[PDB]
């Protein structure tokens, strides 16, 4: 058995809570509201016989993106995940600003970038739901781990792009 | 906030031991943020921090019962079960010495403890592994002091007894007679006796039945079941375990009733019948007295001190049962001795109905001469000089006087005839016989 830290980064009102609790709490959709500060999810997975892992899901609040992003919510943890919702391009630049903010400030013990996942919130809303081909220009610039498509509302992906997450990681 | 704190300055143990105390008590406060927290992430995440921060014992006595508190009331699964109890095991085996560690990690333990089959075999086997009996007897062992300790490691020891594993890895370690120690350190006490006497029946192997461990059990058995002999669950957890006893092995007894255990039986009888009506005890009792009534002379020596005391209703049962009433050390014969000691006419006269020999009867009617006592006497007459024939034949016998009370009840007196249906004793006896007798 072993536990895991991965920590959910993103932009303001893009449901950030909304995937966390659809993963954990088994909670989609419902009302959408402005998380003050970071809060906390456990998830437990039988990926193997005899091996269960755990894995604690910090969602990190966006409201304070101009505040410096202390490396203590980074400190000790072993996996990342940045998520923007589709409607907006100055939620695409956030995620680039978190993309550069997680490598200037987050270390491995073997030294190598940790598996990073670019999440496209909320496809299942127009009218900018599956403009792929802008998306994999940063995809393949960014170099990052993973990219999928997701709706919090309807649980389309999240379930096949976190256990793809979760295997790249325990792949390291 | 409180919690935000904590994660936020994991590296001080002031604020995790200051944050942990007020969100504790916060949860014993209110019972609604019980299960909250838990489903928002709080267990393994302090179990990491103890992880992190181990070389102190006050944060890992705040950590331990912090769980304690938080996890009261709540039922956990299986991953809960193999996430939580390695790591607090580690982290009360780090710090042995502290006794609040030791408290709070038992209690936290004990609260949390108790296809599915299958999968709950594996966390029993690696639970079994992780040495949590080792360390339970150690801290229980050690210090003695504390009472509540003592009783969580007790309550904690039974939900270890009903493993498959655990056994005989408990009789490896000799759990009896750390138990058998609390139980003659505490024997004022009714929960500490109460699971004690439950869990030594629970713990009989043939490894310690014979001499050295069995004598003293026997003392202590005789000694918790005397001081609360009305307590009708301390009374039927003892007769359980005794008879546990029994049946493991039929060595035993021997020093029991050498041990002043017929006091037990006598008034528990006496008791029961007299008060409500325990069919289950009853027979419980009834059962273990069987097991005892072979080895006649264990019979005998107990039928010398129920006689010593006024037990009319067991002497019966006895003397049916068997036990010849001649029994005598040549001191004294039983009659003469019973007459003696100021006893009770209907002992005299289930000794002189059954089995007695005629010398100790006169030796008795001499010596109930020198005590004038009427009713004595004259049931004493009514068996040495009277016919059928209605005639008297009160000759060779050398008492000094005659009385009209003295030879009362002889005349026959048909005014009324004495009706006795006390079965009491005879349907006592009758069960007696039946266990005796199925059980072979």
């Amino acid at each position: 058995d072993h536990l895991f830290k991965v920590l959910v980064v993103g932009d303001a009102a893009v449901g950030k809570t909304s995937l966390v609790q659809r993963y954990s709490q088994d909670s989609f959709s419902k009302h959408y509201k402005s998380t003050v500060g970071v809060d906390f999810a456990l998830k437990v997975l039988q990926w193997s016989d005899y091996e269960i892992v755990r894995l604690q899901l910090w969602d990190i609040a966006g409201l304070e993106r101009f505040a410096a992003m202390t490396r203590l919510y980074y400190r000790d943890a072993s996996a990342c995940v940045i998520m923007f919702d589709v409607t907006n391009a100055t939620t695409f630049s956030n995620s680039q600003r978190w993309k550069q903010d997680l490598d200037s400030k987050l270390t491995l013990p073997n030294g190598e970038p940790v598996p990073c996942l670019l999440l496209a919130n909320k496809c299942d809303l127009s009218p900018w739901a599956v403009s792929r081909d802008q998306i994999d220009r940063f995809s393949k610039e960014n170099g990052f781990t993973g990219w999928t498509e997701t709706s919090v509302k309807e649980n389309k992906n999240i379930n096949e792009a976190m256990r793809v997450l979760i295997e790249k990681m325990m792949r390291n | 906030e409180v919690m935000l704190s904590m994660l936020m300055h994991s590296s001080s143990k002031e604020v995790f031991q200051a944050s942990a105390n007020a969100l504790s008590t916060l949860l014993e406060q209110n019972v609604n943020f019980r299960k909250i927290l838990l489903s928002k992430g709080i267990h393994l995440n302090v179990l990491e921090l103890m992880q992190k921060h181990i070389h102190s014992p006050e944060v890992a006595e705040s950590g331990c019962k912090m769980l304690n508190h938080l996890f009261e009331g709540s039922n956990t699964s299986l991953d809960i079960m193999a996430a939580v109890v390695p790591k607090i095991l580690t982290v009360m085996k780090r710090h042995e010495t502290s006794l609040p560690v030791q408290l709070e990690a038992l209690r936290a333990i004990l609260h949390f403890i108790v296809e599915f089959h299958h999968k709950l075999n594996m966390v029993k086997k690696q639970c079994f592994k992780n040495d949590i009996h080792k360390l339970v007897l150690a801290a229980l062992n050690r210090f003695i002091g504390n009472p509540g300790i003592q009783k969580c490691g007790l309550k904690v020891i039974s939900s270890i007894v009903h493993f498959p594993d655990a056994l005989e890895m408990l009789s490896l370690e000799g759990a009896m007679d750390s138990v058998l120690h609390t139980l003659q350190m505490y024997p004022d006490d009714q929960e500490i006796q109460c699971l004690g006497l439950s869990l030594i029946g629970y713990l009989i192997t043939k490894k310690n039945v014979f001499i050295g461990t069995g004598h003293l059990l026997a003392k202590i058995l005789v000694s918790s079941l005397y001081r609360f002999k009305d307590v009708a669950e301390i009374q039927t957890k003892g007769f359980q375990t005794i008879l546990a006893i029994l049946k493991l092995s039929a060595s035993f007894s021997k020093l029991l009733v050498h041990h002043s255990f017929d006091l037990v039986i006598f008034h528990q009888m006496s008791s029961n019948i007299m008060e409500q009506k325990d069919q289950q005890f009853l027979n419980l009792c009834c059962k273990c007295f069987a097991k005892v009534a072979m080895d006649d002379y264990l019979k005998n020596v107990m039928l010398e001190r129920a006689c010593d005391q006024n037990n009319s209703i067991m002497v019966e049962c006895l003397l049916l049962l068997g036990a010849d009433a001649n029994q005598a050390k040549e001191g004294s014969s039983l009659i003469c001795q019973v007459c003696e000691k100021e006893s009770s006419p209907k002992l005299v006269e289930l000794l002189l109905n059954s089995g007695s020999r005629e010398q100790d009867v006169r030796k008795a009617l001499t010596i109930s001469i020198g005590k004038g006592d009427s009713q004595i006497i004259s049931l004493l007459l009514r068996r040495l000089a009277l016919d059928a024939n209605n005639s008297i034949c009160l000759g060779g016998f050398c008492i000094g006087k005659v009385e009209p009370s003295w030879l009362g009840p002889l005349f026959p007196d048909k005014t009324s005839n004495l009706r006795k249906q006390t079965n009491i004793a005879s349907t006592l006896a009758r069960m007696v016989i039946r266990y005796q007798m199925k059980s072979a």
